[PDB]
This record gives C-alpha cells, structure tokens and sequence, in this order.
C-alpha cells in the first residue's frame, strides 16, 4: 500500500532485528567488565525494549564503551522508530481530513 | 567482585531430617544465583538455578530460596546419596562467583 | 550422551605448558558460553575465564595470575585452554563447562586432571586380591585389587566393566617416592563367587593404559 | 535539496554540539560540589547522549544549578532534535501520499 | 567524601613471591580506583588506572583488580625495585581522595 504504511512495517522489523542483535552484542561487550550486569541474554533483551522505548526504570545499563555504543543505537532506531509510526498517522490523519473536505 | 560466603562449612544431619545449605552474598543479586552437587571425585552437577527452579532429574525433595542476598538450598529428609560438597554460583555481575561450599554429613 | 569430553590428565613439567581440550556435542547455538574451572585437590571451585565460540572473544578471572589463554575451533566444536610456565601451584583438575548465555553451568565435563611434575610417566601394576585359604566366610565376600606404583594420578578402577556397583570402595592413591599406590574392594554374596566371575578393570589415562585382573580363589 | 531535510540534518549538527559543550560544561558546573558524579569528560558524555536521548538509565545526572541548566538544554535540544525527524518523516509521508494521489 | 582505607599499612612479602595490596573505598565507586607508586624521595607514579588496565612502560607483574568497594593491586613476584608506597585513588565522587597507603617491605 501507501509509503508510511510501509515504511511503518519495515521500522517495526528492524526495530525488532536492532533489538536482538543489540541483546547479543551488548552481553559481548560487557562480559569481562567488572561489576557489569548486562551478562545474560534474556535480561540484555529486556534491556533493550526498555532502552528502544526510553522507559526509564534504570535497572540495567551498560558499563563499557561498546556496550554505551550499542545503547545508542538500540535507543536511537526505537525513538526513530515510533516518531515514525506517529508520522505515519498524521499522514493518515492529514489524508482523511482531505477527503473529508470532499477535495 | 561478588563473594558468596558458605557458612557452616560442614553440616551434620541425621537420615530423614531437613537440612538447610546457606549462601550469603556481598551485595544484593536478585535471584541469580545457582546451586550445584558435586560428590567424591565426580563433576559439578546442577540442582537449582536461579535461586528456585528445579532443574529436569533432580529429586523432587531438594529445592532453594531466598532472594537479594540470603539464599537456602533445602533437602527435605537427607539419604546417603545426598552426601556431598554443595556450592553456589552467582550471575548477576561479572565475573561469574563461586561460594566456598559446604559439606553434608549424615 | 557426554556433551563435553575432556582427556583425563595431562603430565606437564615445571615451566612448561599444555593445551588442553574440551570437544562438545549435543545443541549448539552461537549464544553458548564455554568456561573453564579450576579445583586444586581439597580446595573448592575457582573461576579461570570464558569464551564464545562464535567469535572468539574471551574473558579472564583478573583476580589470579593469568596462566590460560582460550582459543575454540567451531569447526569441531572444540574449546581449547593454553596453560603456560606452570608450577606446583597450578597442579589441579580443570574442568570445562557450557553456559547458554543464561548465567549458570547446565553441564560440566569430567574434567582432566593435570599434574605438574618432574616425574616420569609410570602405568600402575595391578594385582590380584583373594582371601586366604584359612579365613572363613559369611553372607557376603570382600575381593580387592592393587593398583600400584604409578605415574600420575588419577586411575579409574571400575568392576565388570562397570557391571558391579554396589559393593565397592576405592580408596585415595597415596603418594610414596614420586609413585602413586591405591586400593579398590568389591564385595558379593559369597554364594555368587567364584562362579560368577568377578574382574577389576583399571584405567589409566596418562600412559593411555586400561588392564584388567580377574579375581580368582587362591 | 528541501527544507524539512536540510532542518534534519542541522538539528543533528547541532545536537551533536550541543552534546560536546554539554559534556564539557557539565564537569565545569559539577566539579566543586560534594558527591558529585558526573565530573569526568568521558562519562559525562554519556550522561548527555543519555539525557539527549531521555533514555533515563539514572545512572549519572547533575547536581548543582549550572549542571541542571545544562541538563535542562540538552534533553531539550534532543527532544526537539528528534521531533524535528519526526516532523521531517511526516512531510516526507505526506508529499508522497499526494503524489500518489496523481495530485 | 569518599574514605578510602588501605590495610595493612605495611607487607613483608619474600623476594620472588605474589603480593597484594588491599583498597575498600566507603562506598561503591565501580571500578574509578588509580593505583600509584612511590619511592623513597621520588613523586608518585601511576601504574594502574581505573581498577585493571595497565600504563604503558610498567613491568607486566603489575596488575589491578576489583570493583565496587574492594580493590586489589598485585605484584606477582616482588623484587627490589618494587620496594616503595602505594597508594589508591578514587574519581568517582568529587572530591578525589587517596588511600593512607602501604610500604612494600621484602
Ligand atoms: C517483548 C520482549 C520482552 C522480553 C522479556 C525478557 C524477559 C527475560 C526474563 O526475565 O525471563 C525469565 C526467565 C527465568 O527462568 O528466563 C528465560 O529463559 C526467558 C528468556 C526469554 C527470551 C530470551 C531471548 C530469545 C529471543 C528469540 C527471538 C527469536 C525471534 C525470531
Ligand atoms: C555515541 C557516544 C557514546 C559515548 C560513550 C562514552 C563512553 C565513555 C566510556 O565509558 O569510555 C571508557 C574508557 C575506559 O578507559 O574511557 C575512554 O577513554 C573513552 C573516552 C571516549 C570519548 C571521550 C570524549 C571525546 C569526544 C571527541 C569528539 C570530537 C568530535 C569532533
Ligand atoms: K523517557
Ligand atoms: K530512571
Ligand atoms: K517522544
């Protein structure tokens, strides 16, 4: 179909994919820093939800440079991500209000 | 680095009754920690992860709690078998730690 | 089946420096962890370092003398760990274990025991243990055998191949003139022997030797 | 080429200063008051890409009145910076979604 | 301000042997803990900075490690050029502050 639609899909699967690597490369970075706790797959992809979506609850984070670099992309693609699905409803929106004025 | 201090050391039981193997940790680590068998001159076995999760093959009468920094693994009516040196692991930070362990004694 | 198979000892000479293995089996995911413990005789459970297969990227225990390097083959699925300029000190069995990236050690390998000494590789020489003509017998009878002067440890002294269980103490080899000596017991019903034949195998991985001795009536 | 790219790409310019003076004024601000953390350059760029970003780790934040400033500046200037993609995405959507229209 | 305490204040350690040396910060730091060295009439020198990574132009024996609130500096087999003070210091909180520091004595 249209453009922002697609465009809608396609960041939600990369958002996905982003999320991911971003679990097993944040562990890779981390392990062999002490008093690191991004260690483990399954919290480091719960990280990287919380971190993609900015929700703040602070209880992980990454210690190293890597792991910081990966943070900013994990976080990065998320805020891109959503600011694009809210584009693609004003463009929605935008569409309807259109053709609610019959031009 | 965390430490896992096990203490008693060595803990003496009569067959039948509930013994209870401590593990202390140096800062508080949720639920991650791990708790493993070994016997005379055998490898490490598993028999709880994550503080309280009974692992597939292991008797049904050994189990764990406690969370943050207290942790228990449990034998509910030791037997022979049971005799051996039993450690905690830890997977909160890195490195991963091992307590000292304890022995049972029946 | 074995997930992790590790050659039962390896002799090393002051200075010196072995390598050693750890081939796995089994699933195997690019997330596995491959660990290496180290537990000197009596003492517990020590941390020696990590590695991930699919990258080879490696980590070590900082807080003791680094003497290992890890290094894996993903072709073979073998985890490798270069001990280097050892001494008494780092005489001990190394066990290797697999972590899913989960944090805790699902299985473990039998370990290899690595004995640093001047010594000479020795096989042991087992003997025979019958009762004498004059002791009696109860229910029950004690047979034994004596794996003896050898080089270094350690020995695994199975009965029937495995076969006989229940009934058998191995004692701790004791160490007498750079030679080990220990002694296994069997005991069945006095009914069942000799006409069941009972037989000791002993297995002696650092001079890749395996013998075995019936137990027959003096 | 058009304004909503051309702004896109400034605001990331411009972030992207305002991320190095902020970790530069940050240590100035902090460096002096008792039980500060954020006084060292490397980390308190960090602690920029994570207020620009809002991704809200807790991990390191100010704690004198200039150092809030600065903090007050930069999640400012990232929420702006990222609003401004977004509203760039959407201009994007839209003027496609009329091309579409054979309009 | 953050207290950092170096005990014992003095190691006799034999030429040859692996020595440590012990910091416990009063609070968790990570690992923003320097080590220096000082002999007798010359200024500091810095031999490990935060916690573990080494300078360059230090001898390899030399090494850190720790976090949070217990820091070790180790000197595998010690040797008269090693014979000095040590101190720690912490940049985690302003101010920064040094440990009481610790003779090595062989
Ligand atoms: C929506 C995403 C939510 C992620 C929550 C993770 C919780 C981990 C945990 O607290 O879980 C707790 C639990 C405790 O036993 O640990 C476990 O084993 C559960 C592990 C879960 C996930 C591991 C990562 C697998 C990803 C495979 C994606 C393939 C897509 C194609
Ligand atoms: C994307 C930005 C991510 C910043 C991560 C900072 C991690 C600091 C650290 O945990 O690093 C850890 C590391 C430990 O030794 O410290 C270090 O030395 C690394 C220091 C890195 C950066 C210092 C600021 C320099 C900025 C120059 C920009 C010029 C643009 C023109
Ligand atoms: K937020
Ligand atoms: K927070
Ligand atoms: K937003």
């Amino acid at each position: 179909s249209a453009l922002h639609w697609r465009a809608a899909g396609a960041a939600t699967v990369l958002l996905v994919i982003v999320l991911l690597a971003g679990s097993y490369l944040a562990v890779l970075a981390e392990r062999g820093a002490p008093g690191a706790q991004l260690i483990t797959y399954p919290r480091a992809l719960w990280w990287s939800v919380e971190t993609a979506t900015t929700v703040g609850y602070g209880d992980l984070y990454p210690v190293t440079l890597w792991g910081r670099c990966v943070a900013v992309v994990v976080v990065v693609a998320g805020i891109t991500s959503f600011g694009l699905v809210t584009a693609a409803l004003a463009t929605w929106f935008v569409g309807r209000e259109q053709e609610r004025r019959g031009h | 680095d965390i430490l896992l201090t096990q203490s008693p050391a060595i803990l003496s039981v009569s067959p039948g009754e509930r013994v209870s193997f401590s593990c202390r940790a140096s800062q508080s680590i949720g639920t991650d920690i791990h708790w493993y068998q070994q016997r005379t001159n055998g490898s490490p076995r598993l028999l709880i992860k994550y503080a309280s999760e009974s692992i597939s093959g292991i008797p049904s009468r050994f189990s764990g709690s406690g969370s943050g920094t207290d942790f228990t693994l449990s034998i509910n009516s030791v037997e022979s078998e049971d005799i051996a040196n039993y450690y905690c692991q830890q997977s909160n930070r890195w490195p991963f730690t091992f307590g000292s362990g304890t022995k049972l004694e029946i | 089946q074995v997930q992790l198979q590790q050659p039962g000892a390896e002799l090393v000479k002051p200075g010196a420096s072995v390598k050693l293995s750890c081939k796995a089996s089994g699933y195997t995911f690019t997330s596995d962890w491959i660990h290496w413990v180290k537990q000197r005789p009596g003492h517990g459970l020590e941390w020696i370092g990590e590695i991930i297969p699919s990258y080879g990227r490696a980590n070590y225990n900082e807080k003791i003398q680094k003497k290992a390097t890890l290094t894996a083959d993903k072709s073979s699925s073998t985890a490798f760990m270069q001990l280097s300029s050892l001494t008494s000190e780092d005489s001990a069995v190394y066990y290797c274990a697999r972590e899913r990236g989960d944090g805790y050690f699902a299985v473990w390998g039998a370990g290899t025991t690595v004995t640093v000494s001047s010594a000479k590789t020795t096989p042991p020489s087992v003997y025979p243990l019958a009762p004498g003509s004059a002791a009696q017998t109860n229910s029950m009878v004690t047979l034994g055998c004596l794996v003896k002067g050898y080089f270094p440890e350690p020995v695994t002294v199975t009965w029937n191949s495995g076969s006989l269980s229940s009934g058998v103490h191995t004692f701790p080899a004791v160490l007498q003139s750079d030679l080990y000596t220990l002694s296994s017991s069997v005991t069945v019903p006095s009914s069942s022997w000799p006409s069941e034949t009972v037989t000791c195998n002993v297995a002696h991985p650092a001079s890749s030797t395996k013998v075995d001795k019936k137990i027959v009536p003096r």
